[PDB]
RNA sequence: GCGGUUGGAUAAAUCCUCGGGAAUGUGGCUCUGCUUCGGUAGAGUGUUAUAGCCCGUGGGAAUACAGCCAGCUGGGACUG
RNA sequence: GAACCGAACGUGGAGUUAAGGUGCCGGAAUACACGCUCAUCAGACACCACAAAAGGUGUUAGUUCAUCUAGACAGCCGGACGGUGGCCAUGGAAGUCGGAAUCCGCUAAGGAGUGUGUAACAACUCACCGGCCGAAUGAACUAGCCCUGAAAAUGGAUGG
RNA sequence: AAGCGUUCAUAGCGACAUUGCUUUUUGAUUCUUCGAUGUCGGCUCUUCCUAUCAUACCGAAGCAGAAUUCGGUAAGCGUU
């Protein structure tokens, strides 16, 4: 080589400035910080602009995104509002491959009867051009 | 209590490198390569600055944290062993009869054969490992040696050695005879 | 899980008008409760009874700042099998009623005490860190903590999965 | 209760008297260092030291007092302080030439180079076995053990070891009388490498 | 053992129980008829929280 | 699944205002140097500065928990 | 399972619970939250179909006391005398068969001495203090779950 | 674990106390059977238990060797 080599770890480390995705309860698909750690499946949370309160909540209930950015450790509501505006932290979510696979199959539910008879029409047009293509 | 998090530092020297993915580990040096396969333990290692590793545990316990600074010296004698080289030395305490030793060949194999050990006619065979020479001792009489770069196999063939040779049904104060080791160390020396 | 407060009286006999009140921070689930172990704590310093006495008030006391992390100190008697012993406890939790919860929660694990065999001393809010004893504790307290969660899991409403699922994070 | 006086008292020096003189003492082997300070008892006074590597760094500062800064670097080893102020020539006489000896080694690095002699030892015959197992050839001509031709039994290098020991001990010298040696010397200020 | 460790005249050892209760044993014509038993021996009764052995000694001993 | 009210420290906090307090001490400056001199990482100093926390004084609200409505709307079963 | 727990009964329909349960057999959360245990004999729910004294650095929490800016424990080397064979005892007792004394010097420190060893010396070794190294260690106890203690006859039973 | 064992509590033993296990001894009791379950041993034949006398392989000794003593995993195999 001849200097070393070693492959070798990528985590998503839990700690301040570490904003999370909700699953379950009264939020549910938001987003908010990670003000200060309590301890291993515990820690407290904040993100006023998106909706969601101040709360103690597990770590198993919440998942981490990749998305990290400069807080001070343990601040109040609305030091944080400052800084999640500054850096751009919605922006940066919204062109995520993880976000739009989120929106997707929202719009998906919300199709009527009429507008899935179309998907039919449009998709049939597709076929027609591609399997030509292919076959030269 | 559990341990948020505990590690221990490795360090390399000049001329030897280490090839570590998953957990297997190719080390090369001076003298020749090593290998060892650790996939029974749940550590994560990570480089530094080229003559650095930190091998570390993530919420161990007791008994997970043990095996943390295992790996420590596991590791450290494939690079003291590629680097130096190991050296067990090996005496035959006799009292009456005179024990001989030779290395005869079958097969490319390499048996290390005893004979006439206090007065027996059956004739014992103790195999050659993977990697380890025999050699004889000028100078000193009544002596043997072996050396190589792996330390497990070295050491288990010189145990081999003295535990096929026991004396059975007398009292062992008594009848000290056998093949026991006298010194275990490296092999270049002023080190 | 709240933390009430239980002032007494005793009766105003004919002799001795005007009692000296007494006051506990008691920790309960209902109001009913409250009032139960308020004379159960009583019997154990003076002659009083149910019968011979009246309760005055009954307030709830909820947090000052409910939403930041504090460092508490408990100190406990429990009985055992064979006896009775003494104990000093410290807890990482947002709130008081918060840490006593989580303290009969850590008795009835290790030590197999309940909640009719654990009397709650006092629960001091520690000020610094060094004041602060216990290793388990001060894991938590240090500059710059970063760790990973490794082995991940999903859980799948459905039976079923035609993937292999992997445990990255 | 202890150190309270060791740092009290070690202000006192060198605050009078003004010549350190300071030597180990590391391998003694005494015995005869007891003697050396009772026959220095009628002037001098002797203080040995532990880590006082804080305490000699925090006396630097003082501010009626900088001349402390050239004795902290210095102490490496088992060093330890002789402080008096009679000259400096006068108590390097009286140390040095006393030294320690005193037999002698028992499973550590050797000697100068030991070399055995001729005739007779003075014994009847007994421990003839141990003269050969250890190298040197005995042959008994008329009585009691005698040796015959000189050989080297072990040069300045290899271990001695305790059975060996024996015999050395009480007839042949190897010689491992080793004494104190000093390392500085000092009457002001002044870095003198003594020599 | 105290006595071998510091001295016979090191300590004041004192029982503070005394045996009044008087056992009975039904030992064996007919099987169980007229069972009453006859006296078989001596014993003290304990109630819990009560002391058995009693030593004054000095504050240097304790653990002899 | 929504609405209207009552009580509590006329909830407690956040937020606003007037004080005090320090550290897992931000910025600066100090300082060993380390340098691709780009910048750097460590110790050190000291109270908000180009981060911000903790505790209380004063002010005005929402919200949660608990109660009540002879409040409002929808779906399903059995019985004649 | 005569007796225990919950409930007392005309014939049918709809709702709701008692005691007891919710991996499957079996109707009902492979629910939620914090710990503890790994057993070459694990454990599993009242009456009910058994287990004790005594022990373990297996692991978990706790009590009381000690040393800590060189910890001190390490753990590898350096010292372990001067008065001195202390008085006594008696073949001989010199720190070490014993009966009481228990004091100084130099002191960094060295008991009129922890043992080994000798007829008694010699020789070795600790107690106490340095040399190397740089942040928490040492002693005595209390109770949790596991293990040793725990051996019977056809093949076998937390209901499986 | 007081003593025995030349010396030395535990190689092998073990007073004074004290916790257990077992149903191959014998008592205690009278639930089953008196409109009947053919009651002592020996002969013959099968299988099961281990609290192991022998054989396989090991540890300890006041085990020099031979013989013997105490213990371990062992019911495979044999016991006139």
């Amino acid at each position: 080589s001849t200097d070393s080599v070693v492959k070798a770890s990528n985590w998503r480390l839990v700690e301040v400035g570490r904003v999370v995705l909700v699953k379950q309860g009264q939020s549910a698909g938001k987003l908010a910080t990670i003000v200060e750690i309590i301890d291993q499946k515990r820690a407290l949370i904040d993100g006023p602009t998106t909706g969601v309160p101040r709360q103690a909540i597990n770590l198993g209930q919440v998942v981490l995104t990749p998305l990290t950015f400069a807080v001070p450790r343990g601040a109040k509501s609305a030091t944080v509002s400052k800084k999640w505006a500054a850096a751009g932290v919605s922006e940066k979510w919204a062109t995520s491959s993880w976000a739009k696979k989120i929106a997707q199959r929202e719009r998906r539910a919300a199709l009527s009867d009429f507008e899935r008879f179309q998907v039919l029409v449009l998709k049939k047009q597709k076929r027609y051009a591609v399997k030509k293509a292919v076959a030269k | 209590m559990k341990y948020i998090q505990t590690d221990q530092v490795l360090d390399v020297p000049e001329g030897v490198t280490v090839q570590i993915r998953s957990r297997i580990i190719k080390v090369t040096g001076p003298r020749g390569v090593l290998t060892k396969n650790l996939k029974h333990i749940d550590v994560t290692f990570t480089k530094v600055s080229n003559r650095q590793i930190k091998i570390t545990v993530h919420n161990g316990d007791r008994k997970h944290v043990a095996a943390l600074r295992t790996v420590k010296s596991l590791i450290s004698n494939l690079i003291t062993g590629v680097t130096k080289g190991y050296k067990y030395k090996l005496r035959y305490v006799y009292a009456h009869f005179p024990i001989n030793v030779n290395v005869i060949e079958k097969d490319g194999a390499k048996f290390i054969e005893i004979r006439n050990f206090l007065g027996d006619k059956k004739v014992r065979e103790v195999p050659v490992r993977e990697g380890v020479s025999v050699d004889f001792s000028t100078n000193q009489k009544d002596e043997i040696v072996l050396s190589g770069n792996s330390v497990e196999n070295v050491s288990q063939n010189a145990a081999d050695i003295q535990q096929i040779c026991r004396v059975r049904n007398k009292d062992i104060r008594k009848f000290l005879d056998g093949i026991y080791v006298s010194e275990k160390g490296l092999i270049e020396e002023e080190e | 899980r709240k933390e009430y407060q239980v002032i007494g009286r005793r009766l105003p006999t004919e002799s001795v008008p005007e009692p000296k009140l007494f006051r506990m921070r008691i920790f309960a689930p209902n109001d009913v409760v409250a009032k139960s172990r308020y004379w159960y704590f009583l019997q154990k310093l003076h002659k009083v009874k149910k019968a011979s006495g009246e309760i005055v008030s009954l307030n709830v006391i909820h947090e000052a700042h409910p939403t930041t992390v504090k460092n508490f100190g408990v100190w406990v008697r429990y009985d055992s099998r064979s006896g009775t012993h003494n104990m000093y406890k410290e807890i990482r939790d947002v709130t008081r009623v918060g840490a006593v919860e989580s303290l009969y929660q850590d008795m009835a694990a290790r030590h197999r005490a309940r909640f009719r065999s654990i009397h709650i001393l006092k629960v001091v809010e520690l000020e610094k860190t060094a004041d602060v004893k216990r290793q388990y504790v001060k894991q938590f307290l240090t500059k710059d903590l970063k760790f990973p969660l490794p082995h991940r899991v999903q859980k799948t409403n459905k039976v079923y999965a035609y993937k292999r699922p992997s445990t990255f994070y | 209760e202890k150190k309270a006086e060791y740092f009290a008292k070690l202000r006192e020096y060198l605050e009078e008297y003004k010549s350190v003189f300071v030597v180990g003492v590391d391998n003694v082997s005494s015995q005869q260092m007891h003697e050396v300070r009772k026959n220095l008892r009628g002037r001098a006074v002797v203080l040995m030291g532990k880590n006082t590597m804080v305490r000699r760094a925090v006396r630097g500062f003082i501010s009626d007092f900088p001349d402390y800064e050239k004795l902290l670097p210095f102490v490496k080893g088992n060093v330890g302080f002789i402080f008096t102020n009679d000259s400096l020539q006068d108590i390097k006489e009286v140390i040095i030439a006393n030294k320690v000896a005193a037999p002698a080694r028992a499973g550590a690095v050797a000697p100068e180079d030991i070399w055995v002699l001729a005739v007779n030892t003075g014994m009847e015959p007994g421990k003839t076995s141990f003269f050969q197992a250890l190298g040197v050839p005995t042959k008994i001509a008329r009585g009691t053990i005698e040796i015959v031709s000189d050989v080297k039994v072990v040069d300045a290098g290899k271990r001695v070891g305790a059975s060996e020991a024996s015999l050395l001990n009480l007839l042949n010298i190897s010689p491992f009388t080793y004494g104190l040696t000093v390392v500085q010397v000092y009457d002001n200020g002044q870095v003198f490498p003594a020599s | 053992y105290i006595t071998k460790m510091t001295g016979r005249d090191s300590f004041h050892l004192r029982v503070r129980v005394h045996p009044f209760h008087v056992l009975r044993i039904n030992k064996m014509q007919q099987g169980m008829r007229g069972a009453w038993g006859k006296p078989h021996g001596l014993a003290a009764r304990v109630a819990i929280g009560q002391v058995i052995f009693s030593v004054r000694t000095k504050d240097n001993n304790k653990d002899t």
